[PDB]
């Protein structure tokens, strides 16, 4: 039942902004976090930042704190996932998971969207 | 942050063979690892987490051991559609980390 | 019907070990995790930590880590919680638990009985019982009866009166733990103190632990002093 | 992890009123929270999942709703038997739990005190029992004097679950001595004070006496 679908890819400029959303479905929306990870050429996989799905509250990882934000739309069971000023290395894919916790450990990221490419063209 | 250092950037095998895939944590994470399966275009894919424990609809030929700081993703009778990148991700401590990943190469090879 | 049948209560001494059993019925049971969760006496609820029967894989809690085992015998949907090197402080009932849906959910709708495992250096003894003598000379027109069951081990005992004849104004307070180990607890029964001298009263006690059946007779006590 | 803080400890309601559970937890995650409720020598059992989605076969007067770190469960009209002990839970944390008591008009306790048998002496120990009997509220203050001096560390109290009929509860405090010291002393008092007495009642007898 449960599937994350995103926005598809993007083609930007360095300096523009990108918003990619994250559509959840199958599952109580608020009962579950949404992480946003980052796999850059050569960089490998990166937690971005989660989202308080229940309060809307967010927290960036400490590389993505600034031209990176992280909002809700509970009413649509969305997150998104906004990029301001894009830089060259900011050009790759995004993903959604969701987090969910077992017991004895923090959430682990059993469900992904399929991603989101975003390429930096100048 | 943890680091999870995955020292195989490639491997190769065979149809039917068995290969193990490493993944040393910088810090105590006692069981808290979870490896995944990414294939060509497609999103990462669950397939072990709390070290040991399959996701639903894994088969049994993935199988996870490890505790501490050594943890090792064991894939038996490897299938072609095995074709993917596996990496491991350490659930303890926020921020989740990921190790860089390994590529398995299937000799055989041309699915999934 | 989902159904979740534990075994019966266990008493073991500090250092030793128990394993507490979960009879599965009424669902597939290899098609949920099956959770582990005790309770002290008193206090709240304790989780313990869940075990995949289809896989054999678990989880722990931290505080059990090295002390706890699950195990599962898919051929008796059967689930198993091991506990070692016990301590006074793991007295508790244990329960095993199963989640609503199918996949991992922290619901649980569906509990066993609950398996009472008492940690104690204790050895089975039956109780002694010893009358509360009731007197027409002290009334809050209501006369106070009741039987002393004192020095006893482990949990439970049942009193009844008159065999079960006299349910009225009964009050079987629960148990205490003695700083010697042993349970105590007492029976009363207000009853009408013109009846006193016409009326019979005995307390049927049990203590099925022992095999410990006993009957006392309460009266007023015989004063002889001039 | 999760620190879910539950009030009131206790809440005493009568049936028909409304109840307000409350659950707060250290840091807000999610809502997904359950409510248990837990009747003596009972498995607890599930009302409420995701906060505010009610189990089967629960009735409706029992909802759940939340807003950040607080949860609340609510009984729109209590039955009799819905007085018991809840929980709320979230992931392998538990609340300590809110006991619902029935609340009744004040009842003061009848009073009596059992000197131990003869019986109970020759085996070398004397158990001295003070009962209150069918009152509410539940608190009672139990003091036990031997010869006009008070005693401390040597009784135990057990108290009943409140009565299903005339919602009372009753209450036993057992002095327990040695036969040695209890021959020592002579005048073995009970002295009782709770809401609905007046003046503190005192129930005592004189060792070897009538
Ligand atoms: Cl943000
Ligand atoms: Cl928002
Ligand atoms: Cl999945
Ligand atoms: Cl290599
Ligand atoms: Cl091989
Ligand atoms: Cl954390
Ligand atoms: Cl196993
Ligand atoms: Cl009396
Ligand atoms: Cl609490
Ligand atoms: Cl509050
Ligand atoms: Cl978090
Ligand atoms: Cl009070
Ligand atoms: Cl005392
Ligand atoms: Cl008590
Ligand atoms: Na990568
Ligand atoms: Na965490
Ligand atoms: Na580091
Ligand atoms: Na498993
Ligand atoms: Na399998
Ligand atoms: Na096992
Ligand atoms: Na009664
Ligand atoms: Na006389
Ligand atoms: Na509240
Ligand atoms: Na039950
Ligand atoms: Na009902
Ligand atoms: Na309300
Ligand atoms: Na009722
Ligand atoms: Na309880
Ligand atoms: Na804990
Ligand atoms: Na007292
Ligand atoms: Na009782």
């Amino acid at each position: 039942q449960i599937q994350l679908v995103q926005s598809g890819p993007e083609l930007k400029k360095p300096g523009e902004t990108v918003k990619i959303s994250c559509k959840a479905s199958g599952y109580t929306f608020t009962n579950y976090e949404i992480n946003w990870v980052q796999q850059a050429p050569g960089k490998g996989l990166k937690l971005m930042g989660w989202i308080n799905t229940y309060t809307g509250e967010p927290t960036s990882a400490d590389d993505f704190k600034g031209r990176f934000a992280f909002s809700l739309e509970t009413s649509a069971s969305t997150a998104y996932l906004q990029i301001n000023n894009l830089k060259n290395e900011d050009a790759a894919t995004y993903f959604c998971a969701r987090g969910d916790y077992y017991g004895s450990s923090s959430a682990w990221l059993p469900y992904w969207g399929q991603g989101t490419l975003v390429t930096v063209s100048a | 942050d943890i680091v999870m250092t995955q020292s195989q950037k490639f491997m190769s095998t065979s149809v039917g063979d068995r290969v193990s895939i490493t993944c040393k944590a910088s810090q105590n994470v006692r069981t808290a690892v979870a490896w995944y399966q990414q294939k060509p275009g497609q999103s990462p894919k669950a397939l072990i987490f709390l070290a040991s424990n399959r996701h639903t609809g894994v088969p049994d030929r993935f199988t996870g051991s490890g505790s501490g700081t050594d943890f090792t993703l064991t894939i038996s009778n490897v299938q072609s559609e095995d074709l993917a990148d596996y990496f491991c991700l350490q659930h303890w401590n926020y921020p989740l980390t990921f190790g860089g990943g390994t590529k398995l190469e299937i000799k055989g090879g041309g699915g999934s | 019907q989902v159904q979740l049948v534990q075994s019966g209560a266990e008493v073991k001494k500090p250092g030793a070990s128990v394993k507490v059993s979960c009879k599965a019925s009424g669902y597939t049971f290899t098609g949920y995790y099956m959770h582990w969760v005790r309770q002290a006496p008193g206090q709240g609820l304790e989780w313990m930590g869940w075990i995949n029967p289809n896989s054999g894989g678990t989880n722990y809690a931290q505080k059990f880590q090295g002390r706890v085992t699950m195990t599962r015998d898919t051929s008796i949907s059967t689930a198993y919680m091991e506990l070692s090197r016990l301590r006074s402080d793991d007295t508790a009932v244990y329960y095993c638990a199963r989640g609503k849906n199918s996949d991992y959910n922290w619901d649980f709708q569906h509990w066993g009985q609950g398996t009472l495992v008492t940690v104690s250096s204790a050895s089975t003894k039956g109780p002694s019982v010893f009358p509360l003598a009731p007197s027409s000379k002290s009334t809050s027109g209501t006369a106070a009866l009741g039987c002393l069951v004192k020095d006893y081990f482990p949990e439970p005992v049942t009193v009844s009166w008159n065999s079960g004849a006299l349910t009225s104004g009964v009050h079987t307070f629960p148990a205490v733990l003695q700083s010697s180990g042993l349970y105590s607890l007492s029976s009363v029964v207000t009853v009408p103190s013109s009846s006193l001298g016409t009326q019979t009263y005995i307390c049927n006690v049990n203590h099925k632990p022992s095999n410990t059946k006993v009957d006392k007779r309460v009266e007023p006590k015989s004063c002889d002093k001039t | 992890e999760i620190v879910l803080t539950q009030s009131p400890a206790t809440l005493s309601l009568s049936p028909g009123e409304r109840a307000t559970l409350s659950c707060r937890a250290s840091q807000s995650v999610s809502s997904y929270l359950a409510w248990y409720q837990q009747k003596p020598g009972q498995a607890p059992r599930l009302l409420i999942y995701d906060a505010s989605n009610r189990a089967t076969g629960i009735p409706a007067r029992f909802s759940g709703s939340g807003s950040g770190t607080d949860f609340t469960l609510t009984i729109s009209s209590l039955e009799p038997e819905d007085f018991a002990v809840y929980y709320c839970q979230q992931y392998e944390f538990f609340g300590q739990g809110t006991k619902l008591e029935i609340k009744r008009t004040v009842a003061a306790p009848s009073v009596f005190i059992f000197p131990p048998s003869d019986e109970q002496l020759k085996s070398g120990t004397a158990s001295v029992v003070c009962l209150l009997n069918n009152f509410y509220p539940r608190e009672a203050k139990v003091q036990w004097k031997v010869d006009n001096a008070l005693q401390s560390g040597n009784s135990q109290e057990s108290v009943t679950e409140q009565d299903s009929k005339d919602s009372t509860y009753s209450l036993s405090s057992t002095l327990t001595l040695s036969k040695a010291d209890y021959e020592k002393h002579k005048v073995y008092a009970c002295e009782v004070t709770h809401q609905g007495l007046s003046s503190p009642v005192t129930k005592s007898f004189n060792r070897g006496e009538c």
